[PDB]
RNA sequence: UCGGAGUACAAAAAACCCUCCGAGUGAUUUUAAUCUAGACAAACCAGUCAAAAUAACCAUAACAUCACUUAUUGAUCCAAAAU
């Protein structure tokens, strides 16, 4: 036939923890096939491109201003060609951080 | 023995090693030289 | 016992500076998609206007701790031509100065590559480190 | 620590300086030991710190070297408060 | 064109092995590489031809 | 499986899964990864060490092997200088 | 298991104390079918022994 | 399903129609600018600030100052552009800028820097290091007199308290000289609190050294409230803040109800909240100056705790959370080995009826 | 058999002898380590990320890069190798 191999399973490329979920240090918060949602705070980015907690805490997403490292050319053309007032904005994930860092304990009265 | 022989042979080729790098990056280096005056040569051979 | 003796178990530290000088605090890991990287405890930030040049030392709140600047007086009256490499250098010493007084010892400086390259700003890191500021913050402990 | 006759004087005196920290107020040297469930374990190790304390503490060869990494910060903050230190009229 | 799979020795004296796809009609191929046994960057060299 | 043997009545073991597999005594079975021999140049080293690992089946291949094997397999073992000694009690499991 | 079956009066401590004794006052089991080479001595009332 | 955005979009602004008139920036740098002013304002959407804690974000700040200095703006302005002028004019200044050879002289620097916009730095020093949280709770005030502390480190050596600065509790054994500039009708109070490194009470603080009815510029004619106490950190606790509080006073004021004992080495007999302090003598007492300083322990704190204060030391450590562990599961599924480690209770065999 | 787009309009999943493009690898040098919290995905098998900690190197130096990068692949046993 003229139609060949259109198969293949979903990759379930989703979002996996939402806006006010609490979560542990090392939860993938999403996975992406292209940039869809920035890591923002407190939040790993790994090499295919998916989210993860660095933190302890309760997950927060947001719209903020995008200003890309100027070692990669292509974001800075895009960026270099915008009307002198307009300003990118993309979507992140946060991680409000929860416990606190540590506690001082009192170990022995010499 | 075994064991002696095995540490022996790792101390000798340890000792052997920066003269050894030295030398292939010397030698890759020379290589790397001879190409590009090859195709500088060429280039104003060509030119001319 | 004594009525001094008494302690309580645990140590209530309400000084928001300490555990960012302990080392132990957290940065701010992450972005790094954007730029530059949010991750440090201080930061020097140099903005060069067409006229005056200034130097801030912020805070990851975005706050600025201690700052130096050219449309400031006191540094305006002693020198010429606020936008020469002269300043920069100048600017540069007065901060470090000030960031001593302030306690503050570390700051992680980012610059654009083509400003890294740039005299003024090579002489403005010169003036830091002389004046005993270290740039590159020390790593954090169990980070 | 001072009313222990089996150390040596130098060795007792220089036990005094490194583990000044573990020291009492009533003049006791504080050595514990936590791991094992056992007691045996534990006063074991007790007692091979305290052998390796009085083994380097009589060691006169004993250099003290100290690493980088964590006193780095405290180099440069010893040196930069020593800047300001540096100022100089007599007081008081 | 093919590709070929060299075995590469250590020349730290420790045998260790590692496997490279290699271009053909290339030369002898030798690299630098980290070998576990003497925790360090050394010079590898390929033995042999594994796969071709 | 053989659920009654021919001489002796009893019931046989499979040794193809006696091969492959080890029973701590608190039912667990422990296993190696598949394909951790195979192709190893081809592969990350953060894959290789995924294979490397031993890893625990779930309850249902557990069941299975159980019932693969003969009682003898189950019994309690202390051998000089073994590994997983350390293993084959459970703790602290609340369910 | 020890103090506690000499404590009982299974094992006495008076005379000596092999494999035989420990097996007669069934502190331990051996089936040397299974490849029991003996009993081995460990640790967990040290303390309290 | 649409819904209406709330207010203004970000880029709605400008014109789409005839992109090719439109000014652009073709720097990345007026970019990075034009974003981090934009990173600033207050939208309607959420934001990283409204999570990440803008610290009480707009606050009305209740204002214990000293008013400020009243000069005349066009005078000023005069004077300075007159200068500029003259400091402009010399052909010395302007080979000294060319061949990039120039230096200032940072002590005249650091004196105009004192009595100009000075203030204003220190005060903002002071909130990062929320020395107003923990005194007066609401309120800031800027330090109109410049406050100079030094230790005497020996014959020779002085060590300066700027704000925010490390001391070793060595330097601090003595009391420290302290110089401001006050003719005298003038009456002061001098304060030296430990903002933490208080035992028992999280919310409260140790005065070190509280002087009173001060003439002028002379230190040591106050009559003392509290006689000087170095400063004592715990050895595991790091970085306590000290600090120098300076009141302007109208009217001499008697407190027997503040007065300490001449030793006073009692915890309990030094206790004090500085806002409580204040609102006392409020109506007098104005703050003006300010200055203090970071200290860790170090080891002379040692002989205090057992020589003044008749204590054992204590001594702390940094507990970080015990690591976050799932329930265990009956069967660990695809989980490696060292899976049945991490529930372990601790490292030892057990052998239960054995 | 594997992947990308539509079908399958906004979390995931989702069929057809449905509509369309591809893969069974090159090229390059930056030759890309050990160990381990927590997760994704999932009938099973397989697949994926990844902090801290070690060791390598500037002497506080761990994501190989490009071609739409996604796919360039194959279990046991058994054979050859000797590590
Ligand atoms: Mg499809
Ligand atoms: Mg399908
Ligand atoms: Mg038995
Ligand atoms: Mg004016
Ligand atoms: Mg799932
Ligand atoms: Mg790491």
């Amino acid at each position: 036939s003229k139609n060949l191999g259109g198969k293949s399973p979903g990759k379930r490329f989703g979002i996996k923890k939402m806006e006010g979920h609490y979560v542990h240090a090392g939860n993938i918060l999403a996975t992406q096939r292209h940039f869809r949602w920035h890591p923002g705070a407190h939040v790993g980015l790994g090499k295919n491109k998916c989210l993860y907690a660095l933190e302890e805490g309760v997950v927060r997403y947001t719209k903020e201003v995008y200003v890309p490292n100027p070692s990669n050319s292509e974001a800075v053309d895009l960026v270099t060609r915008l009307p002198q007032g307009a300003v990118l904005y993309k979507t992140f994930v946060h991680v409000v951080p929860a416990k606190p860092e540590g506690t001082f304990k009192l170990v022995a009265m010499l | 023995q075994k064991r002696q022989a095995r540490e022996q042979l790792i101390e000798e080729c340890m000792a052997k090693m920066p003269q050894m790098i030295e030398n292939w990056r010397q030698q890759q280096q020379e290589r790397r030289e001879k190409e590009q005056a090859d195709k500088d040569r060429r280039a104003r051979l060509q030119a001319e | 016992p004594v009525e001094n003796e008494a302690v309580a178990p645990e140590f209530t530290n309400r000084n928001p500076r300490n555990l960012e000088l302990l080392a132990v605090a957290r940065k701010e890991r992450g972005w790094g998609t954007v730029w530059p990287s949010r991750e440090f405890w201080h930061r020097l930030r140099v903005i060069r206007t067409q006229h005056h040049i200034e130097a801030l030392v912020e805070h990851r709140n975005g706050q600025v701790v201690v700052s130096a600047s050219t449309r400031e007086w006191a540094i305006k009256k002693h020198l010429y031509s606020t936008r020469n490499v002269v300043a920069c250098e100048s600017v540069g010493r007065v901060l470090a100065e000030r960031c001593l007084e302030a306690g503050i010892n570390f700051m992680v400086y980012h610059p654009t590559p083509w400003e890294a390259a740039s005299d003024s700003i090579k002489r403005l890191q010169h003036a830091m480190t002389e004046g005993g500021v270290v740039l590159r913050e020390p790593r954090r402990i169990y980070e | 620590l001072a009313s222990a006759d089996w150390i040596a004087e130098p060795v007792r005196l220089k036990l005094a300086v490194k583990h000044k920290n573990r020291i009492n107020r009533s003049g006791e040297l504080i050595l514990t030991s936590e791991c094992s469930r056992y007691q045996f374990r534990n006063l074991a190790d007790c007692l091979q710190k305290l052998r390796d304390m009085i083994a380097e503490a009589s060691q006169p060869a004993k250099e003290p070297s100290r690493e980088d990494a964590e006193l780095r910060r405290s180099r440069i903050e010893n040196m930069n408060r020593e800047r300001l230190r540096k100022k100089r009229i007599s007081s008081a | 064109s093919k590709t070929i799979l060299v075995k590469m020795m250590s020349q730290a004296g420790t045998g260790f092995s590692f496997n490279t796809k290699r271009s053909r009609l290339r030369e002898k191929l030798t690299l630098l590489h980290y070998d576990p046994v003497v925790k360090k960057k050394v010079l590898f060299v390929e033995q042999k031809k594994i796969r071709s | 499986v053989t659920y009654f043997s021919s001489r002796k009545g009893k019931r046989k073991t499979v040794k193809a899964v006696i091969y492959r597999f080890l029973r701590l005594h608190s039912g667990l079975w422990l296993r190696r990864k598949a394909g951790y021999k195979k192709k190893l140049w081809k592969k990350t080293a953060a894959r290789k060490r995924r294979l490397r690992e031993f890893v625990f089946c779930n309850k249902t291949q557990s069941k299975l092997l159980d019932k693969m094997t003969t009682s003898f397999w189950k019994r309690r073992n202390w051998y000089a200088d073994d590994p997983y000694q350390k293993y084959q009690d459970r703790t602290n499991l609340k369910v | 298991r020890l103090q506690y079956l000499i404590d009982l009066g299974r094992v006495d401590p008076t005379q000596p104390i092999d494999l035989t004794q420990l097996v007669n006052g069934r502190g331990v089991t051996i089936q040397p079918s299974k490849r029991d080479y003996g009993v081995q001595l460990v640790e967990e009332g040290a303390d309290t022994f | 399903r649409r819904a209406a955005p709330l207010g203004p979009m970000p880029n709605e602004d400008i014109d789409v129609s005839d992109l090719e008139r439109l000014k652009k920036y073709r720097s990345f740098d007026r970019y990075r600018r034009r974003a981090e002013q934009e990173a600033r304002k207050p939208h309607w959407w959420r934001t990283y600030r409204e999570h990440f804690g803008e610290e009480s974000g707009p606050k009305d700040r209740v204002d214990i100052g000293l008013p400020p200095p009243k000069v005349s703006r066009t005078q000023q302005l005069l004077e300075r552009k007159q200068a500029l002028r003259e400091l402009r004019a010399n052909v010395e200044e302007e080979r000294a800028a060319r061949l990039q050879t120039a230096r200032i002289p940072l002590e005249a620097v650091r004196a105009e820097w004192e009595r100009t916009c000075g203030p204003y730095h220190k005060q903002r020093l002071a909130e990062y290091c929320g020395l107003y949280r923990d005194l007066f709770h609401g309120a800031t005030f800027v330090p109109r007199v410049p406050l100079h502390v030094a230790y005497a480190v020996g014959e020779d050596d002085l060590m300066p308290v700027y704000h925010g600065n490390e001391v070793t509790p060595t330097e601090a054994a003595q009391a420290p000289e302290v110089t401001y500039e006050a003719d005298e009708g003038s009456l002061w109070t001098l304060l030296l609190t430990n903002l933490d490194g208080h035992l028992l009470e999280p919310d409260a603080e140790y005065v070190h050294w509280l002087v009173t009815n001060i003439p002028g510029n002379r230190v040591t004619e106050g009559q003392e409230t509290c006689p000087y106490l170095p400063p004592f950190p715990a050895r595991g606790s790091g970085f306590h803040r000290f600090a120098f509080l300076l009141f302007k006073q109208d009217k001499r004021i008697d407190f027997s109800g503040d007065t300490r004992p001449s030793p006073c080495y009692q915890l309990a007999q030094r206790t004090f909240h500085t806002f409580d302090f204040y609102k006392k003598h409020q109506d007098a007492m104005t703050p003006a100056g300010l200055a203090f300083f970071q200290c860790r322990w170090d080891d002379s704190v040692t002989r205090v705790f057992h020589q003044l204060l008749d204590m054992r030391e204590p001594v702390f450590e940094f507990v970080r959370p015990p690591p976050y562990h799932p329930k265990q599961k009956r069967f660990p599924h695809r989980q490696p080995l060292r899976y049945l480690d991490r529930y372990r209770d601790s490292h030892e065999p057990t052998y239960g009826i054995y």
